[PDB]
């Protein structure tokens, strides 16, 4: 264990010396690609080497044939994918891939989207991959509606859903360029399926709080929305019975009451704050500040009384 | 659900003497050699934590100043180490160090300003370097570097503001680029940016503050986003953000302090990401800086914006107004 790490070091060190020497001499050639491939595999965060690779590839593009240049690009794509398999969270590796694809004459974006789906199967929360997928989706011009379809499959097939809900929060406003009530209603139905499927999944509760803010306002509740929110309220109370340590459902009850009728539900709101603090005492200070805010809002409403 | 359980013989006292010893000897090896690509930042982490502990004199000022000068490139930018390439990250670290040492004219300030100005894009964003990677981390590096040099006016500030605000998300947080998911480190960079540029009124402090306080797990430690393990360096990213937006009291101070103390190595000194792991200077800085934000009387008060002793920022007269 301890001895071969000294010999890895000595190799890394000698390879690094060698790269820098070559670079100073202006030797922008395949030997540099050879040497950096040895270092970047274990050490993809060594940024200056990704820069050396780009400098080599740029230079070679000038003095090699179209066919030779195309071969170097396909080799680069392979090298990048092997590097990502070892460390799929390196900023440098993902940026190099983007640099490389952005400068091709005819990139294969459909194959890059599949690469994304493959990495997201392995780690649904890898934000580097989601960001790359966005880049690719833009470059190709994949419509929001297809990306929406992607997200749904991801949310239902297993959990670790924060990143998929986040993407939905950005896609929905693009389909409808503050959401339309009909869209909002379908979204609420999808999310409350989630949080009833897995009540400990934080992600659906965070996204549901957003949805509760993203619509009309309480003085403008439609009958259908009013009815949906009351139904959610009752559903959260049943969950509270089944899961009395669940803090997300208690907070959400308080928020639903606010969305429905702050003054009519004032007593129950106050009771729920007490229960919630006892269930989530690390959030006591936040909860007290939220209750203070809500009480001021209620004073203002009582005083708007003609 | 994902959390650590802290074992009951975990350290529960602050071992400052051990930490200073650990950092003072750190340069004197595998990780050290393999992390040369971040050396300028590593030197920053060491010097800052030493100064928070009142031990900066134990480090080698003169040698560090020569090393910084040799890392300034002809474009004005600073690299992580000699022969590496200039980047905004290391340009920031360098200027932070020289600020700690009141030695800013060791490098060519005019050229640093020109290097930063040059990396701003038409949409207001900053690239990290000439190769074009765009990240709000680099918007923070650019304005923090310029603020410390008295040169914030050198960039297009309104455009830079609009870009950072385009990275605000449904949950109140910030991502690295438009449409990127929220996470603590990015939130720190963007709130830090908004403090420096006087735009904290654009943050929804109650919504973001809530997302941040929900980073605290039953162990007391903080994660950087939903459903991840806690890590002592979130003591910095999360707390500093909470402080900038006036919501530091939304976390349980005592539970966090016990988590942070349990991350210490009682034998070697240093803090690790989680109790029992191997320590490093990165986690050592953020553990100590987190304790300082929590009001630990043996540690100098730390700026939540610049992660340096407040007394340093007082000296240069750059202390952005926070929310409260
Ligand atoms: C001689 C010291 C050797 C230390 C040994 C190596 C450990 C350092 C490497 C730490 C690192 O890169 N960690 C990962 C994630 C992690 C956390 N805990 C354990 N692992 C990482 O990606 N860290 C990023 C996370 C982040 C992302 C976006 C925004 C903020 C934070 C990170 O800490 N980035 C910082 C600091 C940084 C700067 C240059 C580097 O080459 C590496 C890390 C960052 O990019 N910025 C802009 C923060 C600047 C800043 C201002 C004030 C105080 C501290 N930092
Ligand atoms: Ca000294």
């Amino acid at each position: 264990k301890r001895l071969e790490r000294e010999q890895k070091l000595k190799l890394y060190q000698s390879a690094t010396q060698a790269v820098f020497q070559k670079r100073q001499a202006g030797e922008l050639d395949e030997s540099v690609l050879e040497l950096t491939s040895q270092i970047l595999g274990a050490n993809p965060d060594f940024a200056t080497l990704w820069n050396c690779r780009r400098e080599v590839l740029q230079h070679l593009e000038t003095e090699k044939s179209p066919e030779e240049s195309a071969a170097l690009v396909k080799a680069e794509l392979g090298f990048l994918e092997s590097c990502l398999r070892v460390n799929p969270k390196s900023y440098g590796t993902w940026h190099h891939r983007c640099w490389l694809l952005s400068r091709l004459p005819e990139p294969n974006w459909a194959r890059e989207l599949e690469l994304c789906a493959r990495f997201l199967e392995a780690d649904e929360r890898n934000f580097h991959c989601w960001d790359y997928r966005r880049f690719v989706a833009a470059q190709a011009a994949v419509a929001p509606a297809e990306e929406l379809a992607f997200t749904d499959s991801l949310i239902t097939r297993n959990f670790s859903n924060y990143s998929s809900w986040h993407y939905r929060s950005c896609l929905l406003p693009q389909l409808h360029p503050r959401l339309p009530e009909n869209v909002l209603l379908k979204e609420l139905e999808l999310v409350q399926n989630a949080f009833f499927t897995d009540p400990n999944d934080q992600s659906a509760w965070f996204y549901h709080r957003w949805l509760l803010g993203a619509g009309s306002g309480r003085c403008e509740l439609s009958v259908e929305k009013s009815t949906v929110l009351q139904s959610e309220l009752e559903s959260c109370k049943e969950l509270q019975e089944l899961e009395p340590e669940n803090k997300w459902c208690l907070l959400t009850i308080i928020l639903l009451m606010r969305a429905l009728d702050p003054l009519l539900y004032e007593k129950e709101t106050l009771q729920y704050f007490s229960t919630l603090k006892a269930v989530d005492p690390m959030r006591a200070a936040y909860l007290d500040d939220l209750r203070s805010k809500f009480l001021l809002e209620n004073s203002v409403l009582k005083m708007e009384y003609a | 659900q994902k959390d650590v359980t802290i074992k009951s013989d975990a350290p529960d006292t602050l071992l400052l003497e051990k930490h200073a010893d650990y950092i003072a000897s750190y340069g004197s090896d595998y990780e050290y050699c393999m992390s040369e690509y971040l050396r300028m930042s590593g030197v920053y982490w060491g010097l800052t934590v030493m100064d928070l502990m009142g031990q900066l004199h134990r480090m080698n000022k003169e040698e560090i100043l020569v090393f910084i000068k040799s890392c300034q490139h002809e474009c004005g930018g600073v690299s992580a180490s000699i022969g590496h390439d200039p980047h905004l990250l290391y340009t920031l670290s360098a200027v932070q160090i020289l600020t700690l040492y009141d030695s800013i004219h060791v490098i060519n300030v005019d050229k640093v300003v020109a290097y930063v100005q040059s990396l701003q894009k038409e949409d207001g964003s900053f690239a990290g370097d000439i190769w074009g990677e765009i990240d709000t981390r680099f918007s923070f590096c650019a304005v923090a570097t310029l603020a410390l040099l008295g040169k914030l006016d050198a960039i297009n500030v309104e455009k830079a503001i609009e870009f950072v605000l385009s990275c605000m998300n449904f949950d109140g947080g910030f991502g690295c680029r438009p449409g990127s998911e929220s996470h603590a480190g990015q939130i720190y960079c963007c709130t830090g940016f908004l403090a420096i540029t006087s735009q904290l009124h654009q943050v929804n402090s109650d919504l973001l503050g809530w997302w941040l306080c929900e980073r605290q797990l039953p162990s007391g430690g903080l994660n950087g986003r939903p459903e991840k393990l806690p890590d002592v360096c979130y003591s910095w990213w999360v707390l500093a953000s909470l402080k900038i937006i006036g919501r530091l009291h939304w976390i349980d101070r005592e539970k966090l302090r016990s988590f942070i103390l349990a991350c210490q190595d009682e034998e070697t000194g240093g803090f690790a990401d989680r109790p029992g792991d191997m320590v490093d200077p990165f986690h050592t800085l953020f553990g100590i800086a987190g304790l300082s934000l929590l009001g630990e009387e043996q540690i100098k008060p730390v700026s939540p914006v610049f992660c340096m002793p407040e007394e340093v920022l007082q000296r240069v007269n750059v202390q952005p107004e926070l929310v409260s």
